[PDB]
């Protein structure tokens, strides 16, 4: 039982792991601030 | 008759030996897992006051 | 502030020590060995 | 985005933790599914 | 409280004043109580609720 609780572990933190590292590659952009500051100069 | 009496002790101790093994889970599942989630806890007042 | 959010996500380890937990098996090991034990003797054999 | 993929991130650690305990729940019932296999040799 | 009326009278208790959206402003003071308050709930429902399970 607990190996089959290793094997879903491993499984389902793989595919975890392939989630987050594309939401990661997906967290760019930092908005308002460039506007701001061409407005004030 | 010795046959008999001797499947019959064969039988008794397969079931004995059931009853160990029912021991067995007592003491690994309901304790051993039963300890390793009561110190896993470390009091989380640890890593919460951390 | 992100420290913050971070300390916010460790408070989310609430499934931490929440959700990974003790006497599923303690409740039932009792019954196993009980049920068990009106089926079972060394004396016998 | 960052904040969303630093909770996903915590959830990976979640995830980790999980494995670890399965791993040592493993580690220690194959120690005890050893003794309990000699002692049953122990114990035609 | 002051939906479906242009103004309405204080939602409190003993309190007659008539106020609208545009009176209410953000209250910093009641986010940083509520946040504190919910914060010390999380704490101690995080410590509970462990425990709750080591129950089972």
């Amino acid at each position: 039982n607990q190996e089959q609780a290793i094997a879903s572990y491993e499984a389902a933190k793989e595919e975890l792991g392939l989630k987050i590292e594309q939401i990661a590659q997906e967290a760019q952009p930092i908005l308002a601030l460039v506007e701001a500051q061409d407005e004030l100069q | 008759k010795n046959d008999d009496i001797n499947r019959e002790a064969h039988q008794l101790n397969e079931i004995r030996k059931k009853y160990t093994m029912r021991k067995s889970t007592i003491e690994t599942l309901r304790e051993k897992l039963d300890q390793l989630k009561r110190e896993a806890r470390k009091d989380v007042s640890q890593k919460i006051k951390d | 502030r992100d420290e913050v959010i971070k300390k916010k996500n460790q408070n989310e380890y609430y499934r931490g020590r929440t959700k990974k937990l003790t006497i599923i098996s303690t409740k039932e090991d009792f019954l196993r060995s009980q049920e068990i034990l009106a089926q079972t003797e060394k004396s016998v054999f | 985005v960052k904040s969303r993929f630093e909770k996903e991130k915590s959830n990976q650690a979640e995830a980790q933790s999980n494995i670890d305990q399965g791993r040592k729940k493993v580690d220690a019932l194959n120690k005890t599914i050893a003794h309990l296999e000699e002692e049953l040799t122990k114990e035609k | 409280y002051l939906q479906g009326y242009t103004t309405r009278d204080c939602p409190q208790a003993a309190c007659s004043q008539v106020v609208s959206m545009r009176d209410f402003v953000r209250d910093p003071i009641m986010e940083l109580r509520c946040k504190i308050a919910k914060m010390k709930e999380s704490q101690e429902q995080d410590k509970r609720s462990s425990q709750a399970i080591d129950v089972l």
